[PDB]
């Protein structure tokens, strides 16, 4: 239920979603960075690693955008009032919207959601745990001698690097044991 | 084997990975519950009591050889996960219990092993009297030891480390004229060394247990740790093995003929009932519908088997298409996640779900009340011995093991290869045997 | 408002600013407010005469010891306050003076057979005597309960005296040929001692009042959060459902279909938590047929009381089920 990563060819004018590291089928699979989805354009978005980082960055930084700003909604199935002037009562649940002054409110992008959509991210440019999960001899040993040099491997990594540092920058992988058994 | 034994203390606190702990924390209640089910199963001192659980617990990363100081990794391991399950069983009696004695039993095996003059010299390292005597005085008192206790045969005494002590502690090795005396210095053989190290342990342990329990607010506060806030002991396995989509293709027809031969009792007895009355309530499908896709057959093939069903025991042949199967077939649509789109674990059949009169859904083995129930198994061509021996069990109100040994008899296979969880584990079992 | 038809039962006609100057043009309606207002203190007056609340808060201050004057006016404190000092100052103490849960996840949904509901009915008084605390009782500087073993001091002794006084009124009350008149005395009598024994507690988590020594208030918490806790995995034994817990009450599911069963579960569960402590209480109130759980404070269900004859009279309640965007077609 995230959002997946839509992503804009650099030549042939058509677009593109990158869902999960293998592209499809089975001994088939080959990498997503490999070839323009367009079955006739034969540019390869690979060589063009940095153009990706740019958008990677310059789409993270909306996501968390949304987050600080976020909206505040009502929950009672009837009332639906949307607003962010947080009022001041509170309940079990938390605060109570002043309309329908008989129910809670709630976040709109629920934190959860922000660093799931970080891990899903963070998931399709580590190809290296997926690489290695994977069960069959030959057909690791075939595509590794096919295409996997240090270049591409270093590509994914780099870009994978950027998001994984930016999510673990500071918010919420950590638990201060320091202040949980005092 | 490592240094990991240890006597529990000092929360650790650093800053870890959200991720690794959950994995801790299924990590360990898994060890846990295996312990139980092991244990229960067997007598201690059997072979394969020990085989089994050094494979399983060495499996899952807790006892490898000597490393560094503290942050070797499976000492940590078995540090965090401990010190995060504290804060798991805080809110019953029963809990607490069930918790300190089986982390007892554990400590008690996984100590068992270690090389004796490790054994010593960790004992030194845990406190002060925990020292060793000179096997000299194994000779100069041989008189004394034996012909002092009971807990000691002839003369074959082996040549244990034995253990000089102060009586203040001894308060029960000596009190029950078991040992020799020297100023209270007994001198007792390893055995209750074990003993009084445990019981030292079980009282330190739970007057730790309690303060916790007396100080929870602060995870209110919060709700990444909401699970283990208290959400443990419920409707998800160790994780989804018998989930959607796995290994099966079979034809309708077939379906009965597997069913004398593979259907666990709680299905089995479910799906003769379906076979008579050819009608179901509201809830109850619900379970044998998602069973089904155990085995994973088509949506229309299994509408198909379901029509069958329903219009021979005359259900309208219009209603059909806007009742029933409307839900039947979603069961496989958008929202259904963890709800609908899983089959079910005995966890869910067992610890909810209650089933009411004349209606089949739901455990047997709990449900079904017990001499009913003993004629009903035995209708299975069962000698009862084995159903004896199982209604033990099953007053013992454990019954994973309980549906374990009638499938062991009925297939008379003497492993139950496995420690079943899922009666779609079970059936993909039953299929492997053929 | 909502009073004027559930126990007083007729209409209320209400006039707001905008028909005033009509209603100054006007005779009939003018004299329809006047006599609305005659109707209005007479409605107010029956409300008293059902309810008794003048001779209930006469006997409530006679046994309270403080100023009925400041009785009605609202106040746990004062009749609380001004009638522990009676007791305590028999015991030559001296007192300060003036300055200036657990929620059990209620699993929602539909339940179509019989539903029972438990009444925790004088549950902490019940508790406080059961374990015997008071203020001289406690190594009080995380506190625990001393040995049993010591005489029963100073407040569970009050306690115990207001707990036997109940005791008497429910003996006395089986009498009969009783002039209605001592009838509703004892009936009134016994329902004012229970609502001092339930404002009890409340004399202590009213921080700004003066015994409000917070240690207490947590080792009272802690003890009915764990007797909640005990009762739930009891009955859950018992091969029944638990579906709502609160401090002062539990709605259980019974899952039967017959009548008179019912009532000896009932009893059976009322001699089980007996078996955990005996001055601890239990109320077999009343009887569900089909309910639905939305939250506690909000649902709908069917009020099915036994009538005699082993029938029963069965009415729709719906507890707060508004609508409030007036916007629908
Ligand atoms: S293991 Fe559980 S689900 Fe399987 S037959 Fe036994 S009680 Fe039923
Ligand atoms: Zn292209
Ligand atoms: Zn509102």
């Amino acid at each position: 239920d995230c959002e997946r990563f839509k992503c804009p060819c650099p030549t042939c004018g058509t677009e593109n979603i990158y869902d999960n590291v293998f592209d499809g089928s089975g001994t088939d699979m080959e990498p997503s960075l490999y070839r323009c989805s367009n079955i006739d354009c034969k540019a390869s978005p690979l060589t063009f690693t940095v153009q990706l980082s740019n958008k990677l960055i310059m789409d993270i930084r909306r996501f968390i955008k949304k987050y600080y700003d976020g909206w505040l909604i009502c929950e009672e199935p009837t009332c639906r009032n949307r607003t962010r002037h947080l009022p001041l009562q509170f309940s079990r649940t938390g605060p109570l919207c002043p309309a329908c002054m008989k129910a809670t409110l709630q976040p709109e992008y629920s934190d959860k959601s922000l660093y799931t959509q970080l891990c899903f991210y963070r998931y399709i440019f580590d190809a290296e745990c997926a690489l290695e999960k994977l069960t069959t001899d030959h057909e690791k040993d075939k595509l590794k001698k096919q295409f996997f040099t240090p270049k591409v491997l270093q590509d994914y990594r780099k870009l994978k690097n950027t998001a994984e540092q930016f999510l673990s920058r500071s918010g919420y992988s950590e638990v201060n044991l320091s202040k949980l058994f005092a | 084997y490592p240094h990991c034994l240890q006597f529990y203390l000092q929360p650790p606190s650093e800053n870890i990975s959200l991720i690794e702990f959950e994995n801790l924390a299924i990590d360990r209640v898994k060890l846990l519950k295996s312990v139980e089910n092991l244990g229960v199963s067997y007598v201690k001192g059997t072979e394969q009591y020990q085989s089994k659980l050094e494979s399983e617990l060495r499996k899952l990363k807790f006892s490898y050889r000597e490393n560094l100081e503290d942050e070797y990794e499976p000492r940590r391991r078995d540090h965090i996960s401990h010190f995060i399950l504290r804060l798991a069983y805080c809110q019953s009696e029963e809990l607490r219990r069930w918790f300190i004695q089986q982390e007892m039993d554990l400590l008690r095996f996984r100590f068992s092993i270690l090389p004796k003059d490790k054994i010593q010299d960790f004992l030194k390292d845990s406190q002060l009297q925990f020292e060793a005597i000179s096997d000299e005085e194994k000779t100069l008192r041989e008189q004394e030891i034996v012909a002092s206790s009971p807990s000691l045969s002839g003369l074959k005494l082996g040549f244990e480390s034995i253990y000089k002590i102060p009586f203040a502690d001894a308060l029960d090795l000596f009190r029950g004229r078991k040992v020799y005396l020297e100023d209270g210095f007994a001198y007792v053989p390893l055995k209750d060394i074990v003993a009084i190290i445990l019981n030292e342990f079980r009282a330190k342990l739970s007057k730790a247990l309690a303060l916790t329990a007396r100080s929870l607010p602060a995870v209110q506060s919060d709700e990444r740790l909401q699970p283990l806030l208290n959400h443990l002991s419920h409707s998800y396995t160790g994780q989804d093995y018998s989930t959607q989509g796995n290994v099966g293709k079979i034809s309708l027809d077939q379906i009965d003929l597997l069913s004398t031969k593979s259907f666990p009792p709680c299905m089995r007895q479910l799906h003769k009932a379906l076979r008579e009355n050819h009608h179901l309530r509201h809830g109850g499908r619900m379970q044998y519908g998602l069973f089904l896709k155990g085995i994973g057959l088509t949506l229309e093939q299994a509408l198909q088997f379901w029509k069958q069903e329903f219009i021979k025991g005359k259900m309208d042949p219009d209603k059909f298409d806007k009742g029933y199967s409307y839900n039947i077939r979603h069961s496989f649509g958008k929202e259904g996640k963890r709800t609908d789109y899983t089959p079910f674990s005995c966890l869910k059949i067992i610890l909810s779900n209650p089933p009411s009169q004349g209606d089949y859904h739901g455990c047997p083995f709990r449900h079904s009340d017990p001499e009913l129930l003993k004629q009903k198994l035995q209708s299975y061509k069962i000698s009862p011995g084995g159903i004896s021996q199982i209604l033990d069990l099953v007053k013992g109100t454990h019954y994973q093991v309980a549906c374990q040994k009638y499938f062991e008899m009925i297939h008379n296979v003497d492993d139950c290869g496995f420690s079943l969880n899922h009666p779609n584990q079970f059936f993909c079992e039953s299929q492997r045997i053929l | 408002s909502e009073l004027v038809q559930q126990i007083l039962k007729t209409e209320r006609v209400v006039i707001p600013m905008e028909n005033i100057q009509n209603m100054y043009s006007e005779s009939s309606q003018l004299l329809y407010l006047l006599e609305h207002t005659w109707k209005d203190a007479k409605f107010i007056l029956q409300i008293m005469c059902e309810l008794n609340v003048l001779p209930l808060a006469l006997q409530i201050t006679n046994i309270a010891g403080n100023i009925m004057s400041r009785t009605l006016m609202g106040g746990r404190s004062e009749r609380n306050e001004f009638l522990l000092l009676h007791a305590f100052y028999e015991n030559n103490y001296i007192v300060p003076d003036k300055q200036i849960g657990l929620v059990l996840d209620p699993k929602v949904g539909f339940y179509d057979k019989f539903i029972l509901l438990l009444d925790f009915n004088s549950l902490y008084p019940s508790i406080i005597q059961e374990f015997n605390i008071c203020f001289t009782t406690v190594q009080r500087v995380i506190p625990e309960l001393p040995d049993p073993s010591l005489e029963m001091g100073i407040l569970p002794r009050e306690i115990r005296k207001l707990v036997e006084r109940r005791k008497q009124v429910k003996q006395l009350m089986k009498q009969q040929d009783l002039n209605p008149d001592l009838i509703l005395q004892y009936d009134i009598r016994q329902k004012a001692l229970k609502l001092t024994a339930n404002s009890m507690y409340g004399c202590l988590g009213f921080s700004y009042s003066r015994f409000y020594a917070k240690p207490l208030a947590a080792l009272v918490t802690y003890k009915g959060r764990e007797i909640l806790m005990h009762t739930k995995e009891m009955v859950q034994k018992m091969n029944l459902e638990v579906i709502y817990g609160d401090t002062d009450s539990i709605m259980i599911n019974t899952n039967s279909t017959n009548l008179e069963e019912v009532f000896k579960l009932g009893n059976k569960v009322k001699s089980e938590v007996n078996k955990l402590y005996k001055l601890l209480e239990i109320d077999i109130d009343g009887v569900f047929k089909s309910l639905l759980l939305l939250k506690k404070k909000k649902y709908a269900a069917l009020v099915v009381e036994p009538t005699s004859d082993g029938n029963y009279v069965t009415k729709q309640e719906l507890k707060g089920l508004d609508i409030v965007r007036r916007d629908w077609c």
